């Protein structure tokens, strides 16, 4: 039988507060140091020479996975 | 003849298509001429 009529509280009260990063958030990226290319030599079947800049050039990469490269001041 | 033959290169993730058309020729006569040579944003400016 009913003897009533009530309004229903509920303490919804979130006061704690639990966030877990995802995993993916502390997945690896390939990162790079970048400077302004002063030079290109590539050579595979035939050397060829690009200049963009001419200085003097304080660091020289070499390269050599399918084509030699050569990226100066790179 | 014994005829010498190479085989094309497609571009490739670290071997873009400008790269392979200067770095690379298929005709075997053209091999061991000399060095060729291009310009960039400055020195561009200033040859043309």
């Amino acid at each position: 039988m009913f003897l009533i009529h009530f309004v229903h509280y509920k303490t919804i009260l979130q006061k704690y507060t639990f966030k877990f990063k995802h995993i993916f958030l502390s997945i690896d990226k390939y990162n790079s140091l970048f400077f302004n290319i002063s030079g290109i030599l590539i050579w595979l079947n035939i050397i060829h020479i690009n200049i963009i800049l001419i200085k003097y050039s304080f660091f020289i990469l070499i390269n050599n996975f399918e084509y030699l490269i050569i990226l100066i001041s790179t | 003849a014994k005829r010498r033959v190479i085989v094309p290169i497609h571009p490739t993730p670290n071997f873009p298509a400008h790269f392979i058309k200067s770095a690379f020729t298929t005709d075997p006569l053209k091999e061991k001429q000399k060095a060729r040579f291009s310009s960039g944003g400055e020195a561009m400016r200033e040859v043309q």
